[PDB]
């Protein structure tokens, strides 16, 4: 989910 | 004519917070690299060097003694490029890895704690007997091309  | 191969293991381990921060980070990580069955890599690594995102304060962080790790807490994966620096007066001095940090997957039912590794051979081609006592005293093996 939450990538950065 | 000599050829040494090394191995190093490069893994991580995510948890799910109880509580998320101020900030909302929402899990606890860690990225380490390692030798595999305690052989001590310390013989022949100089220092490890872990090049996180941005987004964190002072994201070149230098690990030149063992522990080779970074323990932080955060919000999202990302890509984390990892130089491995020799203790060789000759090239190579250095060997550069990526690892993904992932903190979730997607499961039926949910998992709070998550924890993976990657094995990486390192080969070093007719190495200098200083070096080459340096790699087998971490647990390499010579082989002949």
């Amino acid at each position: 989910a939450a990538r950065k | 004519q000599c050829t040494v191969q090394v191995r190093l293991e490069l893994g991580h381990r995510a948890q799910l917070r109880k509580k998320p921060t101020t900030e909302g980070f929402t899990h606890d990580w860690m990225v380490f690299v390692r030798g595999p069955e305690q052989c001590d890599i310390q013989h022949f690594v100089e220092k490890v060097v872990f090049w996180l995102h941005d987004s964190f304060p002072k994201p070149r962080r230098v690990c030149k003694e063992p522990p080779y790790k970074v323990e932080e807490s955060g919000y999202a994966g990302f890509i984390m490029p990892i130089e491995v620096h020799f203790k060789n007066k000759e090239e190579p001095r250095k060997v550069c890895f990526t690892y993904d940090l992932f903190l979730n997957l997607e499961g039926n039912p949910p998992v709070n704690h998550l924890n993976h590794l990657r094995c990486e051979k390192l080969t070093f081609n007719n190495p200098t007997t200083e070096f080459r006592y340096k790699l087998l005293r971490a647990g390499g093996v010579m082989v002949m091309p």
